[PDB]
């Protein structure tokens, strides 16, 4: 009912920099918005209750402020811990409601991805399927795009990519777009391409492969 | 040390009631009210309810009113929720938080509830054969496709854990089949592809699978 809204959905910060997350109630919620910090494995944690109250055991590094419809959580200086997920809550009207949340991710320099294409293996084929996996390696930012192309035909709804989170070391993502079709539908064509468009690439690259040759 | 945890997880077919649990580690399981929150995978937290461990007074979110029912226990200091007839659109982590004041102070590790009508099955490992064509630039990539398995998880080590560098064990994705698909990729020196041997170690435990496929250069 009382819609809470956060902004941004996900922001990139640099270690040791004051950052500001947003929250706006749908209707006046009078200083009732609380804040929760949650790392992937963990369940949420109350850091700020009331509108601005550093819950027992919260570092001074975290402070709150707001009144009726607008709130903000300000991490005065990010750190290895601070990089996690933040949710904006409420508990002044039934039912209580949370905002979609907003992830905290470290910033760095653009990194064009490295694409590799893998033809399905024969054992996969003999059983009835054909999964062609495109590999976009170590790019940055997360914002990427894989464009499958069979015999110049643009596929659709028959491929499924999966992205990783930022590498603990080099702080870069990675993605794998898999394309699967029956061993028959597969053998109907010869050329399988993978056009990757990223903001690090001047133009889009395309890995291709032909059944038989190499 | 007033912590109130919840169970590790569980999987159950659709249209099947379930009964989760909470705790009381010190203050009084009458003092506060317990709150239930449904956090679905990659989504904001959602509110379910509150029960008062004395009068048993219950306040449900108007959307979960007719679905879950907040049971309780003043004998054994524990709170229970019960979701009657759950769908594949009910499968998410559930918490119970001791609402200190009108706000949830202490929580309790999430109980994962997977809702699926698939039967336990072992994965199939397929070779992601060496990519060093024009991709011969110092490093070439290869990996293992661990297809169609249920449930989770399915660990993937390369060389019994000898090689722990450049290895990516991507997140498994549910397929239209209800069976998952995972994929692990390790980038490694175009040269070494001969100078050394690569072997992936898949290990889905429920089905009791533990294959050791070896990926090597393709014969064109």
């Amino acid at each position: 009912n009382i819609v809470m809204t956060q902004s941004p959905k996900s922001m990139y910060v640099s270690i040791g920099e004051r950052v500001t997350l947003s929250c706006k109630a749908s209707e006046n919620v009078d200083t009732y918005v609380s804040w929760y910090q949650q790392k992937p494995e963990q369940s949420p944690k109350l850091l700020i209750y009331g509108a601005s109250n550093r819950y027992t055991g919260v570092p001074d590094r975290f402070t709150g402020s707001g009144s009726a419809t607008d709130f903000t959580l300000t991490i005065s200086s990010v750190q290895a811990e601070d990089l996690a997920d933040y949710h904006c809550g409420q508990s002044y009207n039934y039912p209580f409601t949370f905002g979609s949340g907003t992830k905290l991710e470290i910033k760095r320099t653009v990194a064009a991805p490295s694409v590799f294409i893998f033809p399905p293996s024969d054992e996969q084929l003999k059983s009835g399927t054909a999964s062609v996996v495109c590999l976009l390696n170590n790019f940055y930012p997360r914002e990427a795009k894989v464009q499958w192309k069979v015999d110049n035909a643009l596929q659709s709804g028959n491929s499924q990519e999966s992205v990783t989170e930022q590498d603990s070391k080099d702080s870069t993502y990675s993605l794998s777009s898999t394309l699967t079709l029956s061993k028959a539908d597969y053998e109907k064509h010869k050329v399988y391409a993978c056009e990757v468009t990223h903001q690090g690439l001047s133009s889009p690259v395309t890995k291709s492969f032909n059944r038989g040759e190499c | 040390q007033v912590q109130l945890q919840q169970p590790g997880a569980d999987l159950v077919m659709p249209g099947a009631p379930v009964k989760l649990s909470c705790l009381a580690s010190g203050y009084i399981f009458t003092s506060s009210w317990i709150n239930w929150v449904k956090q679905r995978p990659g989504r904001g937290l959602e509110w379910i309810g509150r029960i008062d461990p004395s009068d048993g007074e219950v306040h449900y979110n108007q959307d979960f009113k007719d679905k879950a029912t907040l049971t309780v226990d003043k004998s054994s200091s524990t709170a229970y929720i019960q979701l009657n007839s759950l769908t594949s659109e009910d499968s998410a982590v559930y918490y119970c938080a001791r609402g200190f004041l009108p706000w949830f102070a202490d929580w309790g590790q999430g109980t994962l509830v997977t809702v699926s009508a698939a039967s336990t099955k072992g994965p199939s490992v397929f070779p992601l054969a060496p990519s060093s064509k024009s991709t011969s630039g110092g490093t070439a990539a290869l990996g293992c496709l661990v297809k169609d398995y249920f449930p989770e998880p399915v660990t993937v080590s390369w060389n019994s854990g000898a090689l722990t560098s450049g290895v990516h064990t991507f997140p498994a994705v549910l397929q239209s089949s209800g069976l998952y698909s995972l994929s692990s990729v390790v980038t490694v020196p175009s040269s070494s592809l001969g100078t050394q041997t690569y072997i992936c170690n898949v290990n889905h435990k429920p089905s009791n699978t533990k294959v050791d496929k070896k990926v090597e250069p393709k014969s064109c």
